[PDB]
Parts: structure tokens; C-alpha cells; sequence
């Protein structure tokens, strides 16, 4: 038998696919990157599965159909051409292990600069004043 | 002429390049890898099935005795049970063999060494296409009618396989079968055989003959399941469905068809009668570029207009020179006054690239916008880059903040020199 | 589809039925005439 063709919902960096069968079918996936990370399951009835797709993503097959491949795009809510509350919402929501790093580095650079300026101008008022 | 570049190994993504030598119109070049399989060198140790143990009609003496040794057969348990059937004696020898049918359902415990790479390259140069196939080692020339192609060694070698493998009906398993002749019973590899048809089965089967106790003649044996029969229940997912680059595995010679890894360096050797001199190419003066949509990242999210001025009605040949945009269709039938379009394909927020129409090089400045479509049937035709996937306004903010964190320090060291040298 | 309230009508005998069932017709491929389809289950039965 050919199973009943599922119904997909394309979110940000994932898919969700409502499935509805009544004889047990076999859902098999993999990611197409370097780490495949496979997954297989038998399902009956009516369920909903969520799967995080990456930039090199995700071929799933489901119950002896032909396979189907899926690639994810670099959407996000925000703009990199805008005010600073719209740019950080675009980068931290896509690479949170970099955005916080460069923000911390920038603020520590400001604090370092204002601290050495504040101490050296007080040195200049001291030593130029006998 | 001789030109040398590095195709990326992702199949059915075309790749654009210009080859230009002096005194000649730059002609186009597209090199699409249409198929690629790595074939390893394999050799099989043994062949397994289920036993259907010969359960012969036993040998029974009513008053005499039997001392039955082994004939040249497999696992027996040629056991010679004493006083039975009321002395009398029965020498039951339920010796294993192959099943009633191993030509249909058997296994081949194949060992696998290191592998090759073919390709199936399609090269379009000028007005001619060429279908070939070339071994990806840096020496063997796969040739068309007239051009000689070599393909360098791969950046990084990769195998979907392992050292020891098992071929069932159609499928392929990375499992660690025992050696030849040193097997254990219960597990895979009870019966061993160098082929289906040859002699010399070697078995350790955990067959156990049992002393009969009934009113009629039978022979009771117990056994484990055949290790083949139990491996048919214990096996996970073949290598068709867990292979680490999306490659698909079809086996008459056990190849790993259509992988995607690394990048081939090509080194082509173009014929000399495809070029044409600049005394026959149309000139082009003064390009300009309106730029339209620029939805980035997708497939072909870009439009621009090339505004040109030529002499004849010929065919020019367009190519983007920077790497952060790669256009499409690579030739333009120009006219004398005209404005025909292109299709940029960036994956960065700044369409900031360099186009040469027929040799006259200009730039395209723009701003790209994120797409509103989350998941798409086509693989990415670029790779991201630091210092190119970061928008200009964010560079202005970073340089403003981190440079104002240092201009006051420069003013502080001028305070050093001023207060220390005047006093 | 596949939940409560797949068929809808304003009485037991009024017209203007309303329905999602994910019904999908399929290409016939056989020796004798048939019309094949596939379909989500009755979502009233998956509430009972
Ligand atoms: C894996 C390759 C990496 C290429 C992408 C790197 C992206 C770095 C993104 C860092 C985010 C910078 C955003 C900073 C905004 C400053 C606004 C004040």
C-alpha cells in the first residue's frame, strides 16, 4: 500500500508534518550534513512530528513513498538595514554564540577606553600642578 | 590553451568560469558534475544462509551396536544413544547443510578496501557541449572529442562504508562479522562457505541432539535459531538510510552513488579553434546597472539591468568576478543600443560585485533583503563568509563604537606627551 | 481535517454542507476500471 500523503508546515528552521494513517507505517529521516543523526519510528493513527532542519538539511521518507529532500533558508524576523534593535534581533536569533560575544567585547572596549582616559587626565592634573 | 580551477563537488549545480587569453574574446565555461560514485575494491570471505539440517532417517540396530564416526560433512552431532525403543541402538546424525534455497536468500560478508572517484562531467565551452567521465585522480585524462580533462585529488577523502560489510538481498550493513573459520554459534556466521556451489561448509551451529523417548521412531533435536535468521530480526537500518552525505547505495559492484563532499580541482586543456579574436568580438563601451529585487539566499533572487553600447550584433558573454554573487545564463545577445537583464544569486546581504559584459568591467552596488519563505526544494548555491555576510550599517555601528572606544585613548596618550614634555 | 467538526451543516436537513477531509484522488493503474483515493479519517470518530 501507498500511505496517505502527509501534510507539512514550514516553520523557521524546522518542519512540522501532521500524519494520519491506520496501518503502521515507517517514518525514517536523516540530516545531510556531516553528522547524519538518523531516526526511525513506526506510527499509527494521528500525530504531529517536529524536525529541526538546517542549512544542509533533512531528507525524510515516510512509508514506502519515494524520498523527499528539503533545504532551509536564512530567514529571520528583523532587518540588517535598520535601527540597532532590528539588527541584533536578526543576528542573535540566527547566531547567538557570536552576537553576545561581540556586544560584550564592544562594551568592555568602551569601559577600558573611558577608564584609562579618566585615570590619565587625573594624572595630568596631578603632575602638572606643583 | 590551459586553464585550471576547482569545481565544488555538489552534483547538478552548474559552475561558471571565464577563460580569457589576450587578443581573444573571453569565452564561457560551465562544468556541471552530473554523477559521481566512489567504488571500493571488495573481496568476499564467506556466504551464509539458514541451515536446513539434514535430519536423515536414523540408523537403528535392534540388537547390534553402532559406532558412527564423521563423514566429510558439516556440523553433526553424530550421537549414538544407547538403550532405546524397547540392547537396541540409534545413531542419529542431524548434520547441517545449506537450506533448500540459498540462490534466493543468502548473504555475502564482503570486506572493503579504499575507494576511487569517478565523475560524469558535462562541460560546455563556447557553443559546444561535451559529455565524458573522468577518474578523479590527478593523472588519467578523460577526453572529449578534443579537450583533455584531468581532475585533481580530492580535498578530503571520505567513505560511507567501513572495513567490514554485509550484503543481503539488496541492502548494505556496517556490521562486524566474525573471521573465516573462527565463528561462534547463535550469532551471524554459523555456516561459512566460500561460495554457494563449492564444497567445505564449516559450521558451529549450537545444534543439540537429544535422547529420544517416544513410542515411535523420531529424532529430537533442539537448536538455537540460525544466526542468519536472528540477524534478520536484529539488524537496524541499512546503509541506504544512514549514509552520512545523502548518498544512495546501489550494488552490483558496491558503489556509493551521488555523494556530496569536498571539491575537485579540474585542470582543463581547451582546444584552439573555439576562441575568436577581439577583431571579431563586438566592442562594448560604458556599462551601467540598475538593480531590482535582491531577495537573497534563495536560488536566483536577483535582477539587474545591463545598459550597454556596442558595435555589431553578436553574442557577448557575462561573468561576475567576485565570489559573493554568481549569475546565470552566461551569454547575452547584445545589440547596439539596448538593456538586457541578468540574474544575480547572492547569499549575503550586500550585492557588491563586479560584472564584465564582454570585457568591460563595472560594478553592481545594492542592498539585499531576507526572504519570506522558510523552507525550499533547492540547495544553496553559495557559502557564507565573515566580512561579507555582515551588513554595511552594522559595520558602521561597530567601527563607530569600537573606534570611539580608542580615539579617546589616542587623546589620552597625547595627554601623556603634552603633560610630560611641557611640565 | 481529522478533528472534531469536519462536516458542518446548520441543521439536520438544511443544505450548504461544508467539509475538509484531505481527500486526494489518485491515478488509476490497473486492468479494470477503478477510481482510487486516499483520505483522512473521520474526525468525529476520533473524538468518541
Ligand atoms: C560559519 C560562518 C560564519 C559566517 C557568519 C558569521 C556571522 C557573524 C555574525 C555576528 C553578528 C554581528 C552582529 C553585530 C551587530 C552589531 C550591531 C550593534
Amino acid at each position: 500500500p501507498l500511505a496517505h500523503v502527509p501534510q507539512v508546515v514550514h516553520g523557521f528552521k524546522h518542519i512540522s508534518l501532521q500524519l494520519d494513517t491506520d496501518h503502521l507505517t515507517l517514518l525514517t529521516t536523516r540530516r545531510l550534513g556531516e553528522k547524519p543523526e538518523p531516526t526511525s519510528e513506526w506510527i499509527i493513527g494521528k500525530t504531529v512530528r517536529n524536525f529541526s532542519v538546517g542549512r544542509d538539511g533533512f531528507e525524510y521518507i515516510w512509508g514506502n513513498h519515494e524520498p523527499v529532500r528539503v533545504w532551509a533558508q536564512e530567514s529571520a524576523p528583523g532587518d540588517p538595514h535598520g535601527w540597532p534593535h532590528e539588527i541584533v534581533q536578526h543576528y542573535y536569533h540566527r547566531h547567538p554564540v557570536y552576537t553576545v560575544m561581540i556586544l560584550v567585547a564592544a562594551t568592555l572596549a568602551i569601559v577600558l577606553g573611558v577608564s584609562v582616559a579618566s585615570v590619565c587626565v587625573c594624572r595630568a592634573r596631578r603632575e602638572c600642578l606643583t | 590553451f590551459e586553464h585550471a580551477t576547482t569545481v565544488p563537488n555538489v552534483p547538478r549545480i552548474p559552475y561558471k568560469a571565464l577563460v580569457e587569453r589576450a587578443g581573444y574574446a573571453p569565452l564561457n565555461l560551465e562544468i556541471t558534475v552530473m554523477s559521481s560514485e566512489l567504488i571500493p575494491s571488495t573481496n568476499l570471505e564467506y556466504v551464509t544462509c539458514k541451515y536446513t539440517t539434514v535430519v536423515p532417517s536414523p540408523k537403528v540396530k535392534c540388537c547390534g551396536t553402532l559406532e558412527c564416526s564423521s563423514a566429510r560433512h558439516a556440523d553433526y552431532n553424530c550421537k549414538v544413544f544407547g538403550g532405546v525403543y524397547p540392547e537396541n541402538s540409534q545413531m542419529s546424525e542431524a548434520y547441517v547443510e545449506f537450506s533448500a534455497d540459498c540462490a534466493a536468500d543468502h548473504a555475502q560478508a564482503v570486506k572493503v578496501h579504499t575507494a576511487a572517484l569517478k565523475a560524469g562531467l558535462r562541460i560546455v565551452y563556447g557553443n559546444t557541449t561535451s559529455m565524458l567521465d573522468v577518474y578523479v585522480n590527478g593523472v588519467t585524462p578523460g577526453t572529449s572529442k578534443d579537450l583533455k580533462v584531468i581532475a585533481g585529488p580530492i580535498s578530503a577523502a571520505y567513505t560511507p562504508f567501513d572495513h567490514k560489510v554485509i550484503i543481503h538481498k539488496g541492502k548494505v550493513y556496517n556490521y562486524d562479522f566474525p573471521e573465516y573459520g573462527a565463528m561462534k554459534p547463535g550469532a551471524f556466521g554459523d555456516i561459512q562457505a566460500t561460495s554457494l556451489t563449492s564444497n567445505d561448509l564449516i559450521a558451529n551451529t549450537d545444534i543439540r541432539l537429544l535422547k529420544p523417548s517416544a513410542k515411535n521412531v523420531h529424532v529430537p533435536y533442539t537448536q538455537a535459531a540460525s544466526g542468519f535468521e536472528m540477524w534478520k530480526n536484529n539488524s537496524g537500518r541499512p546503509l541506504q538510510e544512514t549514509a552520512p552525505f545523502g548518498c544512495q547505495i546501489a550494488v552490483n559492484p558496491l558503489r556509493a552513488v551521488d555523494c556530496a563532499y569536498g571539491n575537485i580541482p579540474i585542470s582543463l586543456d581547451i582546444p584552439n579553434a573555439a576562441f575568436v579574436r577581439v577583431s571579431d568580438a563586438p566592442l562594448v563601451t560604458a556599462l551601467k546597472c540598475e538593480v531590482g529585487e535582491c531577495v537573497y539566499s534563495a536560488d536566483f533572487g536577483g535582477i539587474a539591468t545591463l545598459q550597454y553600447s556596442s558595435d555589431r550584433e553578436g553574442q557577448c558573454s557575462v561573468h561576475s568576478h567576485s565570489s559573493t554573487a554568481t549569475l546565470q545564463e552566461s551569454t547575452v545577445h547584445v545589440l547596439q543600443k539596448g538593456g538586457a537583464t541578468i540574474h544575480f544569486s547572492t547569499a549575503s546581504p550586500q550585492a557588491n560585485f563586479i560584472v564584465s559584459l564582454c570585457g568591460k568591467k563595472t560594478t553592481c552596488n545594492a542592498e539585499c533583503k531576507p526572504p519570506a519563505d522558510h523552507i525550499v526544494n533547492v540547495p544553496h548555491k553559495n557559502d557564507q563568509e565573515f566580512q561579507a555576510a555582515v551588513s554595511q550599517t552594522s559595520w558602521s555601528w561597530l567601527f563607530a563604537l569600537f573606534g570611539g572606544a580608542s580615539s579617546l585613548l589616542v587623546i589620552g596618550v597625547m595627554i601623556f606627551a603634552c603633560s610630560a614634555l611641557l611640565t
